[PDB]
């Protein structure tokens, strides 16, 4: 029915259903300082939320690898 | 075929245990009951405290029935699962166990009006539970894998007792400190004491009997009366009547 | 054929838990059930609180039709599919299940206007795989997987009752701090209770 | 140790009397549904 | 440090055959005890089973001779990790035995 | 007539209707990451997709050997 | 009704009675770890579980294998 | 039960090495942050987020190395 | 009292009696791998014992059959 | 007493080779959790840490080469 | 009764070439702190600390590349 | 002159390709020691010690290179 | 030890024997107390007739 989705899929969407609204958050910041970018206050919030997002995405993508990497070992034997 | 298990069990736990260390000029160091080197600024101790009590009591009865000819081979067969489900509920995590059970069967008549059946049982909760808190075993009764096989005869519309298994054990267990567990006034807080006891019942009962007039009220008849008891009842689509006509009766 | 299942529950939890750590001076350190302390002068105890009941029941009913000759061995397959919306609802895949039954018939007539048949039957849940939402269960209710293999006669237009089963189950637990939990206006704080009662009928 | 005996005589009382006993005792007990009994009355009546 | 301990179990299968009519029964059950410490998330558990074959005969002084082939205990473990668990379950040997007596 | 198919396309086919639609969502993921190569979630879905796509083809094959190599194996018997 | 099992089968379970709790450790842990990304002690954790993970799941299949070829050499023989 | 592997029981060796750094550090922060002038507490707080940091690198690193001698040596049964 | 046994039978034992312990100690050593499968001590003594069990049954096999065509061969020219 | 094969000889070799390293590794990270930095333990254990690496995987090397010189050789006996 | 490898040799080497340098650090830190404010201490302390800082990385970095040599000879027994 | 295979002369045409370097690596090392911060040593160990890399590593990949030529011809008598 | 006794019309007794003792060669001796503390006895194997 919905689209379908196997086991890594379900693992990385573990990650965004995680983070709840990170994604939005950081498109809020950048735009509220991008509006004025000399303004120490809005400065110090979009550090933090950019560092979040990097370390997000970063542990997502090496997850993803090292699952795959368990199943295709085993793959192999069947032959 | 008559299925029983019953289970009680009580436990209690309650004491400290102690331990510590001093260094004394920095020149002699001293520790209680550590399996482990000190760092030396010493006067340090620690008391472990623990105290609880429970009480649990579980009981199943499970009676599946089965149809067959004389001489004819019969098997019947069927797996359930159950589910629990957890606080933060909204959180995608049920806690479940399944249970199965399966029989075989092939019947004889005597001439003297006796049912002989030759049996295989197989019955039981599934080996290979994954149950991480005890939530799971509080709220779903484990019960044993059993297989039984023989051949019994009863007299008509009797029953009789298959086989069955009881258990009851008991625990104690006291450590203590050898000088200060005597203490007259504070020997108490240098104890610890432990206490567990459990009962066990389960039994197999089986009760043939001869079929000889078909069900009444009609099976139809009776699901009628569900139907509408249970408001699942749906007849009244217009719409539905119209091919339900052609299902209902003739 | 007739199948129907009927399900009831009812469940139960209240009560309290209690853990913690106390520090004098850095002279000694207490831990209640706590495996570490707080580094905390008899302060930040913790208590956790459960309190919740449910009552759930489900009905089912299904019903299938074969047309065959006399003498003729004949074939009947079903496989069908259901699904639930949840909610919160901005983005949460469908839950479903799936049922399906398959039925091998063959009819005999007999001299005396009845009917013998040998039976196959063999209806069912598929099993899920791991794991599913709280909501699911809720919504979609299980049935077990049941294969029977017979022979009848009926006479005729009458009905006969080919198998059935019956599950009854209850269960009761308490927790309780040794003295604590026997004071009489404060015992409540310092007692965890709880019960699970089941009922279910399965029939052909 | 292994104690053998011959049996000679059903059970006394049946099981679906002390079956009956322990699911009542227990509160197990469910044939007071109003619902059910359509269904139990085949299986206990017969 | 000093310590006592004390433990009794006891179990008692129940079998029904014919004469002549050789004949199994088999069960095994797993035991969960709760281990307090650690936020009390622990959980400790064993499995203890028991297997019984048998071959009843009657002789003619109205003595019964059986045939007899028993294997019970606990399974084999070495992954013991606690102190309370062991203090709260029970060991039981794992005992075969094969004879005939009457 | 109806196109002719054995056991080992039988096996062979449970696959393909086992993955609903992975056999397009590999091309649609690949057509926008295309569009836009430089946005972390379209490439944190492509890593997913793409990763599904190799371990499904491989289990496939490796499956339908090890069936002929049974079927070679009793065959040689009939001598 | 319950599954036979054969010898590979009882060699398999000998490694998932083995690892009494990992399953589910791996699987709570990447829980919390996705709801709080950036956390050290998380971290920290979760890399010991996913190794032990990963060399269990290896050692496991490695070991069938082995078994499978010594029993196909003997029945070779037979002919 | 809690079940522990080899590395696991590497790991947590540096956990109690580190008797109360874990602690420390926290403590330390919530005090500093009431009172970011105190030279005597910025000097406190350097110290304590130095010895951290150490930690964490060493123990991640000596796991990842026997993660590679175990599997080494298992790729070698075929 | 004892079965009756050819001289196949004799042959087939001998590899049996030669390795005293192999059988038990090939089973323990896979119970210690499998309750902690990540110690590279108990991993490389597995290795060893595996592979020492694999080369003995091999061999086994291999002997039994050249006895087996050696006595075949000559029975085919009594006649 | 109890039965060894040539597998074993060879591996054995390595075992009574290093003498003490099994035990060297154990306390040196012992020494090193007590503090986990300090430059000396560093220096110290990187050193025990990669003399141990080297001798798991000459070992393990070793016994597979020899199982497949022997492999080779009974296969021929058919 | 010690046992020692050959990268245990070659990083001997290097705390048998610097005779006393690890005592001398600790003698001149611990002078310097009871008097902060003098130069002669800090030119002392300053060339000294930057001598043991050269020491201890080219201890390390040799002995990795000498881990990384034998590490790719090894891999080719199989 | 003991006995010597193909795969041991092709191995020491290096060894005696290198006259030298085998033991200049290693007065390298011993000087280098005695002043690890004298940038003119260190600039000449760099370079013995890549040196000695690459030998290594040559030899290595030859001699296997050979070892799957005569294999492969060997497995073909038969 | 492995034995098969014979019984002598003179009362005498003659014994097919085998023997074999000793340590097992897995020299543990590494540091000085092992020496010191544990005798080291010879492997040895006899085989013979004697009455």
């Amino acid at each position: 029915a919905t689209p379908w989705s196997g086991y890594l899929d379900d693992v990385s969407a573990k990650f965004d259903t995680g983070v709840d609204n990170l994604q939005t958050q950081v498109t809020e910041a950048l735009d509220k300082l991008a509006a004025k970018p000399s303004d120490p206050a809005l400065l110090a919030a979009y550090q933090s939320k950019l560092s979040e997002y990097n370390l997000y995405r970063n542990a997502q993508s090496n997850t993803v690898k090292v699952f795959k990497d368990i199943d295709a070992a085993i793959i192999q034997n069947f032959r | 075929l008559w299925i029983v298990d019953l289970n009680k069990s009580d436990l209690e736990r309650l004491g400290t245990s102690w331990s510590g260390s001093i260094t004394i000029g920095d020149k002699l160091g001293v520790s209680l009951n550590q399996s482990s080197i000190s760092t030396l600024d010493g006067s340090r101790f620690i008391a472990a405290v623990n105290a609880l009590e429970e009480k649990k009591q579980a009981t199943v009865v499970s009676r599946p029935v089965l149809l067959t000819q004389e001489n004819v081979p019969a098997i019947f067969d069927n797996n359930r699962t159950f589910y629990t489900k957890l606080i933060g509920e909204r959180n995608v995590a049920l806690e479940h166990v399944t249970y199965g059970t399966m029989i075989r069967v092939l019947p004889r008549f005597s001439a003297d009006g006796q049912i002989e059946m030759s049996l295989d049982i197989e019955d039981g909760n599934d080996k290979t539970p994954q149950s991480d808190t005890t939530t799971s075993v509080d709220a779903l009764p484990e019960v044993g894998r059993t297989l039984i096989s023989t051949i019994a005869r009863v007299p008509h519309g009797k029953s009789l007792l298959v086989g069955g298994y009881t258990r009851d054990a008991n625990t104690d267990t006291v450590q203590s400190i050898p000088f200060l567990g005597k203490l007259p006034l504070i020997g108490s807080l240098f104890r610890y004491s432990s206490k567990n006891k459990s009962n066990v019942v389960r039994v197999f009962m089986i009760e043939p009997k001869e079929i000889v007039d078909p069900l009444t009220p009609d099976a139809s008849e009776s699901v009628n009366n569900i139907l509408k008891q249970s408001g699942a009842w749906s007849g009244d689509d217009k719409l539905q009547k119209w091919v339900r006509v052609y299902l209902d009766r003739g």
